[PDB]
């Protein structure tokens, strides 16, 4: 399943759970994605 | 049924705002944002007012729709039984005061 | 969006709160719409 981590994305329940798991907002979650992946040209990841 | 258009998502929202800002101080301090919402709806930050209740509270009661509204708000019970003070008390779980 | 931003104690408080609110709603609905009329239930005490 795709989860849109772009800081500008709107949420859904999967996105909400991920934020919940980490107790962070969408802006810092987006940055977290870039910390983990500097190649991803988008904010979308699969729920792997 | 005892006036219970219970809305769980509403309560989750209401309680979190109270948990994050227990007095709505940030809103007092940030009128640009507070001013984006009408006061009637800001009421629900503190008041337990679900959107269904909001629409009931703002509903216009007139002669032409009075029967209709009874059926739509209380349900098909009996206006004469709602009229009884004991019935009324139990219906809404009220105190005597 | 909002519950995901809570810390753990606020969340415990939230959940406790919500369960109490849900009971009143479920109980009232049940008594008026679901409970069999054979049972003379007019209150949460009678439902208990």
């Amino acid at each position: 399943e795709e989860i849109d981590l772009n800081s500008g994305s709107t949420g859904d329940w999967r996105k909400t759970i991920l934020k919940r798991a980490f107790n962070i907002d969408d802006v810092s979650l987006f940055r977290l994605l870039k910390i983990t992946d500097h190649d991803n040209k988008d904010g979308k990841i699969k729920n792997n | 049924s005892g006036a219970t258009p219970y809305h769980d998502a509403y309560e989750n929202v209401r309680e979190v705002i109270q948990l994050q800002d227990p007095g709505l101080e940030q809103l007092n301090a940030s009128p640009a944002i507070a001013g984006l919402m009408h006061q009637a709806s800001l009421l629900g930050i503190n008041a337990s007012i679900s959107p269904e209740l909001f629409n009931i509270l703002t509903e216009e009661i007139t002669e032409g729709n009075a029967e209709e509204l009874y059926k739509k708000n209380f349900g098909n019970i009996e206006p004469a039984s709602l009229a009884m003070p004991e019935y009324l008390k139990r219906y809404y779980n009220l105190s005597d005061e | 969006v909002l519950t995901a931003g809570l810390n753990s104690q606020q969340a415990n408080t939230l959940h406790a709160f919500l369960d109490e609110s849900r009971s009143a709603a479920l109980s009232t609905y049940y008594i008026r719409q679901v409970a069999k009329a054979a049972a003379a239930i007019k209150s949460r005490d009678d439902l208990y």
